């Protein structure tokens, strides 16, 4: 194309900086995995938690019991109860930027494939001194931003869920809020008509006697 | 099984050896200073087969769909396997007696 | 169905996510590989992805109803940060290759 | 300007030409990479001598 370029700077400048930046957010997930957190919570806490959940999934699902049961426990729950790290996640980010600034600014990286227009020229090239080169060709500190941010799909591929990568309150005001949302709350049962449902059509009685029965293990 | 294993790396091969071919066939032509811009048929023809074949094996490593159905697994539970609670065991029975009493 | 397990629903996500970004890293590799460029290339990403739609097709077969609701995230889903890898490998090959 | 590499000059008649069918390119290319390999080998031999 337009410039030649030595093969040396491409066997050595473009390979070492991916290796560098791959290897640096493995590092910082496993780091951030060994000194996560070591939270210790005190057994009213927890009690207050699993009343607080037992009242939310009585009020979501209510409707698969009597009516009368219910209401026993709708009448429980209103008189009686409800009533009585981060440095190293970002800093080494901007360090081991400064760092290659430092150690490999100063010539051609790589070109993109398609055209641009003048406002991507001052990203891209930010340690040449060239004025009228176009901005297809990058610099070596934009390609290392580039492959930073063009990695976070392979991280969550190559290792577990998503990591290596940047972006009660109080028991009586949550008891209150959880007593007025329980008091709107009426039964409605969800066996009234199953028998009418049921006698519809006949039993699937299909694929059940297939295969054989068991003899021992495996 | 694990077929497509070796068929997937057998894809990756292939397609790396395209791109060592491409790359040096590239390397030549701009020695010889020649602005027709030739690429060979047969590279491409290679470089398309290895990844239609490649993308083909690894769409069929990457898992099995499970029925969205909450009832779907239950179907073949029994209450002989309901009934055990490992952390109420007790070890005062007949069966001491019957295995070295 | 009355009643849904989030442990499928959620399963089956990571397998379309784990599909749709290995795809688009190995069309973002060929595509370099190929020296297009420009807009042209563009093109063949699609025709990438619409391949990928047609081969979970393949794997879903019949009684897709059971695995989803429909077909709409099996085709439309994750058309974002694929094409960011693309355009990354896109890149780094189209350098390693046709250029030096 | 010096005039271009005998040993490159004359290679461009002999490397990157048509010489037969489809199954032909292929298989000179693969026989240069073969002997590439060899001259890559031959080199690093006299590292020691």
């Amino acid at each position: 194309p337009e410039l030649l370029l030595d093969s040396n700077i491409r066997l050595w400048v473009v390979l070492p900086i991916v290796i560098i930046t791959f290897f640096v957010g493995m590092i910082r997930h496993y780091v951030s995995i060994l000194l996560q957190s070591d939270k210790k919570l005190t057994q009213e806490q927890v009690s207050d938690s699993q009343v607080l959940i037992r009242s939310r999934v009585l009020r979501e699902n209510g409707k698969y019991i009597p009516k009368q049961s219910f209401l026993t426990r709708k009448y429980y729950f209103n008189n009686p109860e409800d009533g009585f790290g981060n440095v190293t996640n970002v800093l080494p980010m901007i360090l081991i930027g400064g760092w290659i600034n430092m150690t490999f600014s100063g010539f051609v990286t790589t070109k993109v494939p398609f055209p641009l227009t003048l406002r991507f020229k001052p990203m891209l090239q930010q340690g040449i001194e060239l004025l009228t080169l176009d901005a297809s060709w990058v610099s070596s500190a934009s390609w290392y931003f580039l492959n930073v941010f063009g990695l976070r799909s392979i991280y969550s591929l190559i290792l577990g869920q998503d990591n290596a990568a940047d972006q009660p309150a109080d028991t009586n005001k949550a008891f209150k809020t959880e007593w007025e949302a329980l008091e709107l709350t009426d039964h409605q049962w969800a066996l009234d008509d199953v028998e009418e449902e049921l006698m519809a059509k006949d039993l699937h009685f299909e694929g059940m006697f297939k295969k054989e029965l068991q003899t021992s293990i495996f | 099984p694990s077929l497509w294993k070796g068929l997937v790396g057998i894809g990756l091969f292939a397609l790396a050896h395209a791109a060592f071919s491409a790359a040096q066939h590239r390397s030549y032509m701009r020695l010889t200073e020649k602005e027709d811009e030739s690429l060979p048929i047969d590279i491409v023809l290679q470089t398309l087969l290895a990844f239609a074949v490649t993308c083909y094996g690894i769409v069929h490593i990457a898992g099995e769909f499970k029925d969205m159905d909450a009832t779907s697994e239950l179907k073949n539970k029994t209450f002989d396997t309901l009934r055990n609670h490992p952390s109420f065991y007790v070890f005062n029975h007949r069966g001491r007696v019957l295995f070295r009493p | 169905p009355p009643f849904i397990s989030e442990a499928a629903v959620r399963g089956n996500a990571a397998v379309l996510d784990y599909c749709r970004t290995s795809v688009s890293a190995l069309s973002g590799a060929t595509a370099g590989i190929l020296g297009l460029t420009g807009l042209y290339g563009f093109i063949f990403y699609l025709l990438a992805s619409v391949l990928l739609s047609l081969l979970l097709i393949l794997k879903a077969g019949r009684r897709w109803n059971k695995y989803f609701k429909s077909r709409r995230p099996l085709f439309t889903g994750g058309l974002i940060g694929g094409l960011f890898t693309y355009v990354l490998f896109w890149t780094f090959l189209y350098g390693m290759v046709h250029v030096y | 300007d010096l005039p271009l590499t005998g040993a490159q000059a004359e290679l461009e008649g002999e490397f990157g030409k048509k010489a037969d069918g489809l199954l032909g390119m292929f298989l000179k290319r693969l026989s240069s990479q073969l002997i590439l390999l060899q001259a890559w080998t031959s080199h690093l031999w006299k590292m020691f001598y």
